[PDB]
């Protein structure tokens, strides 16, 4: 059957970037994502439809519209901004509990490791509490969606560990 | 009616910005419409590359806008060759944000002088059973 990613995470996390990388689309004219942006194809013999749903504000109290039948869930962080770590934790943990989301595989993007001050997995690990995390299986996955560096270790994994379920 | 009048600020509130047709291969977009796809008296039509036919992989994207909130929203996509068909395509996008501004692509995977002006796509956008617009969209290759 096809499957189902939901990608989410703060504005400006490098959400939209990151899926037109994958794609091997142009990622120079990206703008803020005022709904939702939707890719369905194919990679690795598997049938995708990765909902990338814009992060500000504003549209976080329309992603639950969007939880139903996630098979996976990407969730996508600016490893540079370090000041809205907590807000980014507080937002992670409030999906994790979500019950239309029980089950979902996790995986996370510490997105923007080719920027300067970009904090470790580890760190970000430790940031966002994943330790705690256990109803969830999940993966930190350093990547840079400019270069597109690291992007399909990510993704890979995902889909390998969505299929053995 | 309420509903009636409801329906009507539905319709009214919803756009089809662009679509385009990429080569999935590269990346690179081979034909993108814009300026009113959804107008009335206008063929709409496309003048895209005839190498088209020799792509094994085409992406095709769209951008909508809805002033409205949409509950159970959902796409039909058809092309033609006069009566058969090539190709068929449905997504059910649910929930759609009010004021918002969406996208959605799909990789999709006879000579030139046959197909040319005898292919339309037509895409259906559809609430639940409420056709919100339709669009036709004639091919020409090169
Ligand atoms: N240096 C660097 N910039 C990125 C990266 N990913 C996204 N950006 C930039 O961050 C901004 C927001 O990215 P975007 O994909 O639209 O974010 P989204 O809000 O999460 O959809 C844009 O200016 C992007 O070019 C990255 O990995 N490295
Ligand atoms: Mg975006």
């Amino acid at each position: 059957r096809e499957l189902r990613l939901l990608m989410l995470g703060l504005d400006n996390a490098g959400k939209t970037t990151i899926l037109k990388k994958f794609n091997g689309e142009d990622v120079d004219t990206i703008s803020p994502t005022l709904g939702f942006n939707i890719k369905t194809l194919e990679h690795r013999g598997f049938k995708l439809n990765i909902w990338d749903v814009g992060g500000q504000k504003s549209l976080r109290s329309y992603w639950r519209n969007y939880f139903e039948s996630t098979d996976g869930l990407i969730w996508v962080v600016d490893s540079a901004d370090r000041q809205r770590m907590q807000d980014c934790q507080r937002e992670l943990q409030s999906l994790l509990v979500e019950e239309r989301l029980a089950g979902a595989t996790l995986l996370i993007f510490a997105n923007k490791q080719d920027l300067p001050g970009a904090l470790s997995c580890n760190a970000i690990q430790e940031a966002l509490e994943l330790d705690s995390i256990r109803s969830h299986h999940w993966r930190i996955q350093g990547c840079s969606a400019v270069t597109g560096e690291d992007l399909l270790p990510g993704i890979d994994w995902l889909l390998d560990d969505i299929s053995s379920r | 009616s309420a509903k009636d009048e409801r329906a009507r600020e539905i319709l009214r509130g919803f756009k089809l910005n662009w679509m385009n047709l990429r080569d999935a291969e590269t990346g690179k977009i081979l034909w993108q419409g814009t300026e009113d796809l959804s107008v009335p008296g206008v063929e709409h039509e496309a003048r895209v590359p005839k190498k088209i036919l020799k792509c094994k992989a085409v992406s095709r994207e769209l951008n909508f806008s809805s002033t409205e909130q949409m509950e159970k929203f959902r796409l039909e996509q058809k092309v033609y060759f006069k009566g058969q068909c090539l190709e068929e395509w449905f997504f059910e996008f649910g929930f759609v944000i009010p004021n918002s501004t969406n996208t959605w692509q799909s990789l999709i995977e006879m000579p030139a002088s046959v197909l040319t002006g005898n292919v339309i796509i037509e895409t259906k956008f559809f609430d639940d059973d409420l056709l919100v617009s339709t669009s036709r969209v004639r091919l020409f290759y090169v």
